[PDB]
């Protein structure tokens, strides 16, 4: 009957799951580039930059 | 004139700016964001001239 029993282990999963959410939703963000792509920046510009 | 640049909207169209690219009638012709050459593989919408 008794919900949230079993604390730890979810804090475990949770833990895990939100670091491989953020690892993956940092794939979005420029760095100071001009886009957050890697394929249109090779089919848009020069090798030299 | 100077100061009343005039401004022209270009869409639904197919052109081909080697044409462009060989030509030397032009005294500066330099890019910023894309190759010269790879105008004519990647391509865009709404150009403002």
């Amino acid at each position: 009957s008794t919900a949230s029993a079993l604390g730890k282990l979810q804090d475990v999963v949770n833990q895990n799951a939100q670091a491989l959410n953020t690892l993956v939703k940092q794939l979005s963000s420029n760095f100071g580039a001009i886009s957050s792509v890697l394929n249109d920046i090779l089919s848009r510009l020069d090798p030299p930059e | 004139s100077v100061y009343a640049w005039n401004r022209k909207r270009i869409s639904n169209c197919v052109a081909d700016y080697s044409v462009l690219y060989n030509s030397a009638s032009f005294s500066t012709f330099k890019c910023y964001g894309v190759s010269p050459t790879k105008l004519n593989d990647l391509c865009f919408t709404n150009v403002y001239a």
